[PDB]
């Protein structure tokens, strides 16, 4: 199955400050690559779809890249709410999976 | 002409289908699949003067004019005997314009019935982009 | 309005056979598929299947033999069925809706345990 690798495991930063945070796929996934934050006691919610399209509602601070194999998203000056877990999916063919998730702390 | 399944995806690709409004490519290659099975000189009659042209087949009565329809709207300003070409183009121009929003694949019944929902991926999967 | 809510039965012995449903709402399930998700007490999230909106399903490799995804289009209900319950099962499990290749709404979950 394609693996995701996603680094780093957890990130302390303050607000304002600018973070990336990175999925390696094992094979390529041709941009099916989606980003979810899950705050603290809810259930994910989509941010970027296809790479580097933001879902509606979600605010232009974020953006997500890359191709072939490597995908980031990039936060610019964080917000107090974007504090949480950051976890990134592939839809290239099946089974899909999941990367092991980053934890976005305050400093 | 009757194109492949790789090769059309790959010219849909270069005319910037490749979601379009969120639309990723594979619904593109299945509403041609079952609207004209892939053929660029495809036609049909509809129970009103209307004839739909084409590989995506766009309507005589709302997108191009044939100039024997009743009504035509002609929204995209073309001919559609220009949508019945070997190149996709004027095609893809007026898909673009027809499809507005991330709803407007509904434009086609067939995707909506026939592609919606499924692995629409599974049409360019080992195709060179 | 899309809505999508899980039920289960909480607490199950590997002795039973789990079922958990998600009753969803404000769209077709001919026209969508509905993913399933868990996310054990403190890791990632793992999936675990799919039924597409034609019927047909996939499923985790490793899980795949113990499980199974059915749903009703009428009652608008998708089912998740699994059996060989290990401990390593308890977990928060969720449904999400599938549009075009990204998971754009998803249930509360309900949270599971595997007894002794």
């Amino acid at each position: 199955d394609i693996v995701l690798t996603q680094s780093p495991a957890s990130l302390s930063a303050s607000v304002g400050e600018t973070v990336t945070i990175t999925c390696r796929a094992s094979g390529n996934i041709h941009n099916y690559l989606a980003w979810y934050q899950q705050k603290q006691g809810k259930s994910p919610q989509l941010l970027v779809y296809y790479t580097t399209t933001l879902a509606d509602g979600v605010p232009s601070r974020f953006s997500g890249s890359g191709s072939g194999t490597q995908y980031s998203l990039k936060i610019n000056s964080l917000q107090p709410e974007d504090f949480g877990s950051y976890y990134c999916q592939h839809f290239w063919s099946t089974p899909r999976t999941f990367g092991g998730g980053t934890k976005l702390e305050i400093k | 002409k009757v194109f492949g399944r790789c090769e059309l995806a790959a010219a849909m690709k270069r005319h910037g289908l490749d979601n379009y409004r969120g639309y990723s490519l594979g619904n593109w290659v299945c509403a041609a699949k079952f609207e004209s099975n892939f053929n660029t000189q495809a036609t049909n009659r509809n129970t009103d003067g209307s004839t739909d042209y084409g590989i995506l087949q766009i309507n005589s009565r709302w997108w191009c004019n044939d100039g024997r329809t009743p009504g035509s709207r002609n929204l995209c300003n073309i001919p559609c005997s220009a949508l019945l070409s070997s190149d996709i183009t004027a095609s893809v121009n007026c898909a673009k314009k027809i499809v507005s929003d991330g709803n407007g694949m509904n434009a086609w019944v067939a995707w909506r019935n026939r592609c919606k929902g499924t692995d629409v991926q599974a049409w360019i999967r080992g195709c060179r982009l | 309005q899309v809505q999508l809510q899980e039920s289960g039965p909480g607490l199950v012995a590997p002795s039973q056979s789990l079922s958990i449903t998600c009753t969803v709402s404000g769209f077709s399930l001919t026209g969508a598929g509905v993913n399933w998700v868990r996310q054990p007490p403190g890791k990632g999230l793992e999936w675990l299947g799919m039924i597409w909106g034609d019927g047909n399903t996939d499923y985790n490799s490793a899980l795949k033999s113990r499980l199974s995804i059915s749903k009703d289009n009428s009652k608008s209900q998708v089912f998740l069925k699994m059996n060989s319950l290990h401990t390593d099962d308890t977990a928060r499990y969720y449904c999400a809706r599938e549009r075009d290749y990204r998971l754009d709404y998803w249930g509360q979950g309900t949270t599971l345990t595997v007894s002794s």
